[PDB]
């Protein structure tokens, strides 16, 4: 009876866990390709500013 | 203890039907939808600044939220604010305990939070009345040592703990409001959601946990790794979080596909990872090494793009500013180096 | 700063302050002497400390002897896995590690097949051969010495050393318990150990640690020059 | 809990000497740059001189250099000010003011209760042009300052800063540099500019926000006060 | 002047001071690469040691002045002044090549014998104000070498000399035997010193670092024997007996050769404290 508890918790969690809905890889591989070239504009480190703007010149 | 098997066994059969699920759910891969893509080009980043006057190994920093002040935590006993600009220094902090091993920076600018082998966490006011940094509270309810702690505003603190467990605290009464228990192992590691409604945590058991804050529950489990997970952080977009390891890998997961999507890995790597970090639009993960050195990863494609080379010991924490601009690279040799 | 503001230069002069202060402070710590203080929990970790100066995660020990200031770290209420921050305590000047003599034949609470003897042996044989602690002296302290004279007569230690082959005696018995303990070292060369027998011992201790300091800041001294 | 107090004053001879002294208590001291600020009668305020935290940089006003000394005693928290060859023109009330420099802090944020001193019988220029301004309470009022030579420097913000003088009582902060509001300031006061020419604007005017508005540069030594504004029912 | 005539030493010296110059200036220049490019952290007796290199290398410097004078028979062709910096730096690098081995020698001996003595925790800003007080009364030492005449014509050649010969009083001879002989007595106490105490550490002797460390303290002492005594003593026989010796050729023969062997101190230094040397950094 003192290994139950923690054993009946255990199960109650993958109970709760097994009822989560799930979306395909492909829509999640494809938000976050959207949201990589949406926000390209606004990233300094892969697009280098000029050293006009640049405040570590 | 026919009771206890009989628990076993729906436990195990509750883990397999997660798994064919998630099996079910899995068609193609982030790398054959990405393939279309170019491919990003070579990464020339090089040293801007270097910030000397830690007498010792430097285990954590943080960035300011306007992204021109970070505060930097020496096993010297010392907390260090520094104009990264200038390079000067604002404020020197000297601390009680010198075992020191995270530290945080409040986003309304205002406070400092900073624990270690002394199972306290202290926060420290910055504006007094007086001219001097003062604290204000110490938070001793954990029996193992701090590992992270995350600031959610000038009230709240998240912080983990060895003792395989993470609270959230009521700084102003000093109590505990929440426990999230569920581990099983050293907890390591934490990352805030920018929403602040939920965070993830990695510990030893090789495992990374969801939880959500208002409730004090655990939502889902991700186990991709073989070894010790020691650091995490969430995707800017908030759907997503990397980890890394000591197994020498780095591990993309889809909160709302609930698995992993991608893996970082070289032969020429076999070095355990410290810290994780991304860029403001995702497209590349900073990784540090023990090897000396800071990869560079393409997070889209899993090709590596450049290497930051500048310390002759451990990378110990990485940092980018909210605006981009800037990466911050800590180490064992005392030095911290923005690199841009 | 021929280019900077009134302000802008004061913040300067206050960096510079604070420099030197750090500065100062960095060479008024170097000059200390920290020990890490290992065993177990009925090793006999609080009698040394108590002789030494005459949930918290780490105790620290501050004590001074013949104008030398030495601190003392006791890790022992950490009891989450060691190897996630026993790397915090590299570079320290040397390791203390404290064994009973008389638990040779006692049986811990925990596990009744494993021998307390036994597990010291395994203890030390982790921290010695540490990749942290590859250059590292250690001081070997044996606490229980009356006791161990009192119970080597009503009982052999053959029941811990089944292969124990020589007279019951305390000394030929000392002598076998204090090599099977320096046998563990694997460098040898690279690292040495202390060993001192305690019972009730008076201000003789403190002049052993004394003595293998110095040992250890002689041996820093001379990879200093180059001579080494 | 911070207080600062003066001592020294009273008739003095035309040509003797004395020294004036501040006590400081409920702040680090050691921390704290010190002016000494002096007020004629019936005239706006005028900077005198300045001490270093530590002690490693005195400037003085080119009227009393040569004359006059500053120095420090950070153990006793004092700070002091001797005087050689007093004259005519030397007769006012002489403030102690505390100041703090680094990345975002406030100086001029504390000034003490000074005492009075009676004796017997290029630089930039701020102006002020009005003098006197009747407001009543519930009305926006403007206040404007400005300056010989541009404010702003090449870092990105302008020193010009905002006090106010109640009657009877010391000056307060309320603006510095230009956009930033003190620490117990209600938000009723705004202040902006353009390189030369700044305003201070106060809505919703109270019976509180009655007095003399002084602005103040601090882009390069010697510190220059504007004439003053007084406000009137 | 005085005619000594003999061309066995315009015949000898050009090999010696050649073979020094071209194996004594790679191993200094290699060792102050590595003191300044090869190191991250400034601790004092590292510093003793980068002035005493630099003293080497400015030898090495000046050193080639007189490899072409013995080949044109004690000659000097050009310059009139340049005969006054030419053997300024060989009292100024000779004798700031003598004190660094007394400073060397002596921080050894607090760090072996005290080891909590004040001294050996001094920072890098005392030590530097050490090498900028012992090397600044170097040169005071020697002012009249720029406050004297030294060049002697005879008929065919000119010859610029100043250990020449009779009783050269008060200067380059008293001072000559006190910086052999004081030193020496020095360096001596503190080698026996170090040996005798790093002997009575029992169990810190099994070790064969410990024994190379102690080979080593000995063989500097040798070193700094064999490489002066003939200088010293040839001058000494000379002084001893000069009625007689009326600048003899024979004489003359023997203190170039002489000063030849103490130009290869500043051979044998780098070899003895660089080189051979497990924490010193690498060249490849
Ligand atoms: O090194 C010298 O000072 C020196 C001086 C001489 O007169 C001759 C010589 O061969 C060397």
């Amino acid at each position: 009876t003192a290994s139950i508890a923690q054993a009946r918790k255990l199960v109650e969690q993958l109970k709760m866990e097994a009822n989560i809905d799930r979306i395909k890889v492909s829509k999640a591989a494809a938000d976050l390709m959207a949201y990589c070239e949406a926000h390209a504009k606004e990233d300094p480190l892969l697009t280098p500013v000029p050293a006009s703007e640049n405040p570590f010149r | 203890q026919s009771e206890l098997d009989q628990l076993r066994q729906e436990a195990e059969q509750l883990k397999n039907q997660i798994r064919d699920a998630r099996k079910a759910c899995a068609d193609a891969t982030l790398s054959q939808i990405t393939n279309n893509i170019d491919p990003v080009g070579r990464i020339q980043m090089r040293t801007r600044r270097t910030l000397r006057g830690h007498l010792a190994k430097i285990y954590a920093m943080h960035w300011g939220t306007d992204s021109r002040l970070l505060v930097s935590a020496s096993q010297d006993g010392k907390l260090i604010i520094w104009d990264s600009y200038t390079t000067n220094k604002v404020h020197a902090i000297p601390l009680r305990s010198s075992w020191v091993m995270t530290c945080a920076y409040a986003p309304s600018g205002n406070y400092v939070a900073c624990g270690g082998l002394d199972n306290i966490c202290s926060i420290y006011n910055l504006k007094t009345r007086e001219g001097n940094v003062r604290v204000s509270r110490e938070l001793a309810g954990h029996t193992g040592y701090l590992s992270c702690c995350r600031f959610l505003d000038d009230n709240q603190i998240v912080t983990s703990s060895g003792d395989t467990t993470c609270a959230l605290w009521d700084i102003e009464t000093g109590q505990q409001t929440t426990t999230f228990t569920g581990h099983t192992g050293d907890v390591m590691s934490l990352s805030l959601a920018p929403d602040t409604r939920l965070f993830v945590s990695g510990a030893c058991d090789a495992s990374a946990k969801l939880w959500d804050v208002r409730e004090g529950m655990c939502r889902q489990t991700f186990t991709g790794h073989e070894s010790d997970i020691n650091a995490i952080c969430f995707f800017p977009n908030g759907n997503a979080f990397a980890t890394g390891s000591d197994d020498a890998t780095c591990r993309l997961f889809d909160l709302r596909a609930d698995q992993e999507l991608m893996t970082y890995s070289h032969d020429n790597i076999i070095c355990g990872i410290t810290s994780v970090s991304f860029s403001k639009s995702g497209r590349l993960l900073l990784a540090g090494y023990d090897d000396f050195n800071c990869n560079v990863w393409d997070a889209l494609k899993a090709d590596r793009a450049g290497v930051l080379a500048g310390h002759d010991n451990r990378v110990s924490c990485l940092g980018v500013t909210d605006d981009g601009m800037a990466v911050a690279t800590g180490s064992w040799d005392s030095f911290l180096k923005i690199w841009n | 700063g021929c280019t900077l503001s009134a302000e802008d230069k004061a913040a300067v002069e206050r960096s510079k302050m604070i420099d030197r202060n750090l500065r100062e402070d960095g060479e008024k710590a170097a000059r200390e002497v920290k020990l890490l203080l290992l065993g177990a929990g009925e090793s006999g970790k609080n009698t040394i400390v108590k002789q030494m100066k005459i949930t918290t995660g780490i105790v620290e020990t501050h004590f001074t002897f013949k104008d030398l200031h030495f601190k003392m770290f006791d890790v022992g209420a950490q009891r989450s896995e060691r190897k996630k921050w026993i790397h915090c305590f590299e570079g320290v000047t040397a390791i203390i590690f404290c064994v009973a003599l008389s638990d040779y034949d006692l049986v811990l609470a925990e596990d009744e097949e494993m021998n307390r003897m036994h597990a010291s042996m395994k203890l030390f044989d982790s921290i010695c051969n540490n990749k942290w602690f590859t250059d590292t002296s250690i001081i070997l302290f044996l606490n229980k010495k009356d006791l161990f004279e009192e119970k080597i007569k009503k009982s052999p230690l053959t029941i811990c050393y089944p292969e124990y082959a020589g007279s019951n005696t305390y000394e030929e018995a000392a002598a076998y318990i204090q090599c099977q303990f320096e046998d563990l070292n694997k460098r040898k060369d690279t690292k040495e150990i202390y060993t001192h027998f305690t019972c009730s011992t008076d201000t003789k201790n403190v002049q052993f640690v004394f003595d293998a300091v110095t040992d250890v800041i002689i041996k820093n001294n001379l990879k200093d020059c180059g001579l080494f | 809990m911070v207080q600062l107090v003066e001592s020294g004053g009273g008739l003095v001879q035309p040509g003797g000497s004395r020294k004036l002294s501040c006590s400081a208590s409920g702040f680090a001291f050691s921390s704290f740059g010190m002016h000494w600020v002096r007020q004629a009668p019936e005239k706006g305020l005028e900077w005198v001189a300045y001490i270093s935290s530590g002690s490693g940089t005195i400037y003085y006003a080119d009227t009393v250099k040569g004359r006059f000394t500053i120095s420090r005693d950070d153990p006793k928290n004092t700070l002091f000010l001797q005087m050689t060859s007093l004259r005519s023109e030397d007769t006012a009330m002489y403030y102690c003011v505390r100041s703090i420099y680094y990345y975002g802090s406030s100086p001029f944020d504390f000034w003490g209760q000074g005492t009075t001193l009676t004796v017997s019988s290029s630089d930039i220029v701020m102006t002020q042009a009005t003098s006197s301004v009747p407001v009543t309470p519930g009305e926006s009022v403007s206040i404007s300052c400005r300056s010989s030579k541009s404010l702003l420097h090449s870092n990105g913000n302008t020193y010009l800063y905002w006090f106010l003088q109640r009657p009877g009582q010391s000056p307060q902060l309320l603006i510095y540099r230009m956009s930033n509001l003190a620490s117990g300031v209600p938000d009723r006061f705004s202040g902006s500019g353009s390189g030369t020419a700044f305003t201070l604007t106060i809505s919703r005017l109270e019976a509180e926000d009655v007095g003399v508005y002084y602005c103040m540069q601090h882009l390069e030594y010697p510190l220059t006060f504007g004439a003053g504004t007084k406000l009137e029912l | 002047c005085c005619r000594i005539e003999g061309d066995t030493i315009s015949q000898v010296m050009p090999p010696l001071l050649i073979v020094a110059f071209v194996l004594g200036a790679l191993g200094n220049g290699v060792a102050l690469c590595g003191f300044c490019f090869h190191m991250k952290t400034w601790k004092p007796s590292t510093v003793y040691l980068f002035n005493l290199a630099v003293a080497d290398f400015l030898l090495m410097i000046c050193l080639p002045f007189r490899t072409d004078y013995y080949l044109r028979r004690r000659h000097w062709a050009f310059g009139d002044i340049p005969c006054r910096v030419g053997l300024f730096t060989l009292a100024m690098n000779r004798a700031g090549s003598i004190v660094f081995l007394t400073v060397v020698a002596a921080d050894r001996y607090f760090k072996v014998v005290h080891p909590h003595h004040a001294v050996n925790t001094i920072s890098t800003r005392v030590a530097a104000g050490i090498v900028c007080t012992l090397w600044a009364l170097v040169i005071l030492g020697t002012v009249y070498l720029l406050l004297e005449n030294h060049l002697c014509v005879q008929e065919t050649a000119v010859s610029c000399e100043s250990f020449i010969m009779e009783s050269a009083n008060g200067w380059h001879d008293i001072m000559f035997q006190l910086e052999f002989f004081m030193p020496l007595g020095i360096i001596l106490f503190c080698s026996f010193k170090i040996v005798w105490s790093l002997r009575r550490r029992q169990q810190l002797a099994r070790q064969a670092r410990m024994k190379k460390a102690t080979r080593f303290i000995m063989v500097v002492a040798i070193v700094f024997i064999t490489c002066y005594l003939p200088s010293v003593s040839a001058r000494l026989y000379f002084l001893w007996t000069v009625p007689s010796s009326a600048c003899d050729p024979s004489v003359h023969g023997a203190l170039h050769i002489t000063l030849s062997f103490t130009y290869m101190n500043s051979m044998l230094d780098p070899l003895v404290y660089y080189f051979s040397s497990p924490s010193f950094p690498k060249f490849y």
